[PDB]
């Protein structure tokens, strides 16, 4: 095998690591259903402030998903939920926050961060002003909000609240203090995966020889040179006959390049035998 | 032909593991949900 | 300011088969002197589509179902549908994107907006400029925002023939709406020419509603507000199995639908154009 020589880390403009206050430093967290929204663009992030914070203790990605930043914008969403409706803040698994409150998308997934809120965001009589959908006629896609602030018809029939055997799209969560831990309300910071990059540098072009390379969505090793292949203004990569790339227009100068593996193979030795000599040529 | 592209095609099998790629399992998920589908696509491939 | 019309009827329901439509780029991945073989959501050949014809006094867009998504097509000689409502209820009572191009922009956002029973363009009609969009009046608790960059659109009551025929694919998926653009010069009489045109990305919409209907925003003309001539239709994405054809310069350059009869449910087995005579396994039943 032919050991590689160079780094390639091509990317567009390069800003640092910004400062999040809409990751780990706000106070009131909304309704689930109406989950607010703020966005992280244009920052080389790692989302260590969520670990660094005195504002939250549970610390887990969805934690080797904190790294998996190198797509389009992160949404940092505020919302608390209940101890046993932690469990469905999830990429799918349809449960009364995924089907109905906040579902998540599944390109990559970002990191849930809940805190112990037992002291301020609850009380004895379970502070049920705080909310969320569990039954209404449709199913969200991933990454959704619901704001119907509307009393809700439970079939699709006009029956609607105040009228009788008419349900409303809201139950009580039951954020007691008397309880144990299954009914706290937790405040959690969502950063949903769906421009930002974590190993976002720029290197050179290293050409014409077996390298590394990391691109804007495109790692490996091999070997590179210009290509001529007529891209298309909205095709990224190219791939060959088989089915792994080997051209690649590039993230930051835009230069199509072509993506050859490094050299590898077989080898043999001809000799002509122990009695006859000691010496060997190889193939 | 066939038989080279049924062997080029069974590199996409996921094989029970979550992809078929080695690299996402190695770099993405976590070390211990790398050799768990590690071990799955080597034994896939290899009998393939 | 949400205003009625004098009368709004019905289209004429004139039946068209969809021959070549819909066809787009799916991904970013360059391939070429290939033959690829995918699954998405398509809208399929031959599809039985109805002609709405909406002439100066028919105005087609009542709560339309979307579902997964919709193909559209509008041959256009005045340029009528350019905007589209596109939510769950249909009221001021549940999250909703309005998608506009108001002859300056393309206009979308993300909010409960106060949801006319009417959406339709305010546009004088003898010289073709919008008043004012009246289909919401404000909104609330928004979530989007975007103005896209300036340029002109002639959208007055042009008469002959249709010159422009403008293809347009919506999508839900992980909050991304994907909107994709597809056009061609045309010289049309009737319903829908027959031809193969593809469609690009242009729209990648973080909108975060609940998408189950669509009301496809229509071009009001008067000098009580009216309409005038364009035929456009309403076509569903479904996950069939298609072949891309691609050339040398990864144009995608034909497309077989398999499901559609025994011909070309064997060239998806093939992978061919080509096909020898003969008999060839084909799946179970
Ligand atoms: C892919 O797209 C490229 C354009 O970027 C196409 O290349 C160009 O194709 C045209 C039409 O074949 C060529 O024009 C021809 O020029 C000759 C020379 O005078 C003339 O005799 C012909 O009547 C015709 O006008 C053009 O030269 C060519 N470009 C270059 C640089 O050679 C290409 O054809 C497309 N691929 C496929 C498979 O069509
Ligand atoms: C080595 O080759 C020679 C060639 O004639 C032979 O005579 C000799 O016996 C060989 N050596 C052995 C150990 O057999
Ligand atoms: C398409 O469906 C309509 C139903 O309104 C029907 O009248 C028409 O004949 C159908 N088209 C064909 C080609 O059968």
């Amino acid at each position: 095998r032919v050991v590689p020589s160079g780094d390639v880390v091509r990317f567009p403009n390069i800003t640092n690591l910004c400062p999040f206050g809409e990751v780990f430093n706000a106070t009131k967290f909304p309704s689930v259903y109406a989950w607010e929204r703020k966005k992280i663009s244009n920052c080389v992030a790692d989302y260590s402030v969520l670990y660094n914070s005195t504002f939250f203790s549970t610390f887990k990605c969805y934690a080797t998903k904190l790294n998996d930043l190198c797509f389009s914008n992160v949404y940092a969403d505020s919302f608390v939920v209940k101890g046993d409706d932690v469990r469905q803040i999830a990429p799918g698994q349809t449960g009364v926050i995924a089907d109905y409150n906040y579902k998540l998308p599944d390109d990559f997934m970002g990191c849930v961060l809940a805190w112990n809120t037992r002291n301020i965001d609850a009380t004895s009589t379970g502070n049920y002003n705080y909310k969320y959908r569990y039954l209404r006629h449709g199913k969200l896609r991933p990454f959704e909000r619901d704001i119907s602030n509307v009393p809700f018809s439970p079939d699709g029939k006009p029956c609607t609240p105040p009228a009788l055997n008419c349900y409303w799209p809201l139950n009580d969560y039951g954020f007691y203090t008397t309880t144990g831990i299954g009914y706290q309300p937790y405040r959690v910071v969502v950063l949903s995966f769906e421009t930002v990059c974590g190993p976002k540098l720029s290197t050179d072009l290293i050409k014409n020889q077996c390298v590394n390379f990391n691109f804007n969505g495109l790692t490996g090793t091999g070997v590179l040179t210009p290509s001529s292949k007529r891209f298309q203004p909205f095709q990224q990569f190219g791939r060959d006959v088989s089915d792994f790339t080997d051209s690649v227009r590039d993230p930051k100068t835009s230069e199509i390049l072509d993506i050859s593996p490094c050299a590898f193979g077989g080898v043999s030795v001809i000799t002509p035998g122990t009695n006859a000599s000691s010496e060997v040529a190889v193939l | 032909a066939q038989a080279l592209n049924t062997l080029v095609k069974q590199l996409s099998s996921n094989f029970g593991a979550i992809s078929s790629v080695l690299n996402d399992i190695l770099s993405r998920l976590d070390p211990p949900e790398a050799e768990v589908q590690i071990d799955r696509l080597i034994t896939g491939r290899l009998q393939s | 300011r949400c205003t009625t019309f004098d009368d709004v009827q019905a289209p004429n329901y004139t039946q068209h088969t969809s021959s070549m439509r819909g066809v787009y780029y799916p991904d970013e991945i360059f391939r070429s002197d290939t033959l690829y073989l995918t699954q998405d959501l398509f809208l399929p050949f031959y599809s039985n589509v109805t002609g709405f014809h909406t002439i100066n006094h028919t105005f087609g867009n009542p709560v339309i179902p979307f579902k997964d998504g919709i193909y559209f097509a509008a041959t256009e000689k005045s340029n009528v549908v350019r905007g589209w409502v596109f939510g769950s209820t249909m009221n001021n009572k549940s999250q909703s994107v309005i998608i506009i191009n108001n002859s300056t922009n393309v206009v979308i956002r993300a909010c409960n907006f106060e949801l006319c029973d009417n959406p339709f363009f305010a546009v004088s009609k003898p010289m073709g400029t919008q008043t004012h969009t009246m289909i919401f009046d404000n909104a609330f608790n928004c979530t989007f925002e975007y103005i896209s960059d300036a340029f002109s659109l002639d959208v007055s009551e042009k008469s002959g023939n249709f010159k422009h025929l403008r293809e347009f694919v919506f999508k839900n998926k992980d909050g991304f709406l994907y909107v994709y653009k597809g056009y061609q010069p045309i010289d049309v009489v009737r319903d829908l020419p027959s031809g193969f045109n593809t469609l690009k990305p242009i729209f990648k919409l973080p909108l975060g509603i609940n998408i189950t209907n669509f009301r496809a925003i229509l071009t009001a003309f008067s000098p009580i507000w009216g309409t005038s001539a364009a035929a456009y239709f309403v076509g569903y994405l479904k996950p069939t199995t298609f072949m891309l054809k691609y050339d040398e310069n990864g144009t995608i350059t034909d497309a077989v639908d398999c499901s559609q009869n025994p011909l070309a449910e064997l060239k998806c087995s093939v992978k061919s154009f080509e096909i020898d005579k003969g008999i060839y396994q084909t799946s179970n039943f």
